RNA sequence: UUGAUGUCACGGAACCUUUGUUGUCUUCGACAUGGGUA
């Protein structure tokens, strides 16, 4: 029951606490969320207990009140979903409830890193129906481009924004259109950050690598372990290295 | 409606 | 000697004004109505003379006369079990869910 | 505010998906009023 979370948090909340109140608005924000889809959770036709208490408390916190961590670990769930279907709907949801956020001025990095993501997954799971590539993936991969350019000029070497901006910008190249006008700069920042040992960002160092020939990322990508899933990939990444 | 206070004889017993 | 009025009391003074004012049973004459009546007072305004019960620091209730009303502290749905009230229904607690 | 020996743009349906629904007997008896007396 969402009602029996949040009393559960109601009966131990520190409101001066982050942790207790990072509970308390997860267990608010999941069941808001749970009755505007007309799920079976909305039978529940039950309220909360200790109505004195249980009202000084939810008015406190209202007089105290993150949304990017909620979703963010809504995001999380859709990515262990096995089929595309699955994947393809939850993403449906939260583009749509992070959208509020994106507009607002003081909107968290952590809200506009979970939707660019979270455009850039639905941009991948968009089925063709003709000759062209659809319109709607390129318009994911461009929307994931700008909500991340929004964290990019405030920090121009944000780790986790720059390769979200790197992984639409890619897709758009598979798609037929160029690379954006800023591909080589953001390109040469996540050098700047290291070396990510995995294979969806290894071959991003490859692309760092034809631009700038630089010999420094070539020998950790040949030292990568062969026990992964997708040993194809690897193999094609040591080639290109070699 | 006592708007201005007033003096009376008052007488005790 | 001063004491308190707490939102309570003055709650419960509002109230008793709207019953003198809508008394269906009152004089038709004006005149031999009370001031509470005849001038339709609906709220405690300074410099009003009236009689209060205090206890401690706190007051407890107002009257205009000295022979008058005694309104209920509590709302009606105080006076039943709360596993009979309605499932679903209205805020008997103090504070506005507003 | 065009450029010219080359424009199918009348070459492209703002299209597709969502019950204004839910809950309530046109019902009915005890008062009203503030002092007065000492
Ligand atoms: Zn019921």
């Amino acid at each position: 029951n969402p009602i029996r979370d949040i009393q559960d948090r109601l009966k131990t909340a520190k409101f001066d606490n982050k942790d207790d109140m990072m509970n308390l608005a997860s267990s608010l924000y999941k069941y808001e969320k749970q009755l505007m889809d007309s799920s079976e959770a909305t039978l529940c036709q039950q309220g909360l207990s200790n109505r004195p208490n249980s009202f000084s408390q939810l008015s406190q916190f209202r007089d105290s009140d993150q949304t990017g961590k909620f979703w963010q670990n809504e995001y999380e769930a859709c990515k262990n979903f096995q089929t595309h279907k699955e994947r393809r709907e939850t993403l449906e949801q939260i583009i749509r409830f992070l959208q509020n956020g994106a507009e607002e001025k003081d909107a968290d990095d952590l809200l506009l890193k979970t939707l660019a993501r979270a455009y850039f997954h639905r941009g991948l799971l968009y089925r063709p129906k003709g000759f062209s590539v659809p319109a709607r993936k390129v318009e994911a991969m461009k929307k994931a481009i700008a909500y991340c350019e929004i964290i990019l000029d405030k920090n121009e070497e944000e780790s986790e924004a720059l390769r979200i901006w790197l992984y639409a910008a890619m897709e758009l190249r598979r798609c037929g259109e160029e690379y954006p006008e800023n591909f080589a700069e953001k390109l040469f920042y996540l050098a700047n950050d290291g070396f990510i040992s995995e294979l969806y960002d290894i071959r991003l160092f490859l692309e760092y690598t034809e631009r700038e020939e630089d010999n420094n990322f070539l020998d950790m990508i040949l030292q990568e372990n062969q026990d992964r899933e997708r040993l194809f990939e690897l193999c094609l990444y040591k080639a290109r290295a070699c | 409606a006592g708007e201005k206070p007033v003096r009376m004889w008052v007488k005790r017993f | 000697e001063e004491y308190e009025i707490p939102e309570k009391a003055r709650i419960k003074y509002k109230e008793l004004l709207r019953v003198y004012n809508n008394n269906p049973q009152a004089v038709p004459e004006s005149v031999f109505q009370s001031r509470v009546a005849r001038e339709n007072v609906e709220k405690l305004k300074s410099g009003d003379l009236v009689y209060f019960k205090h206890n401690e620091k706190y007051v407890e209730d107002i009257v205009p006369v000295r022979i008058s009303r005694t309104v209920d502290d509590r709302m009606i749905g105080k006076r039943m079990s709360a596993d009979l009230r309605p499932c679903h229904g209205d805020w008997v607690e103090d504070g506005d869910l507003s």
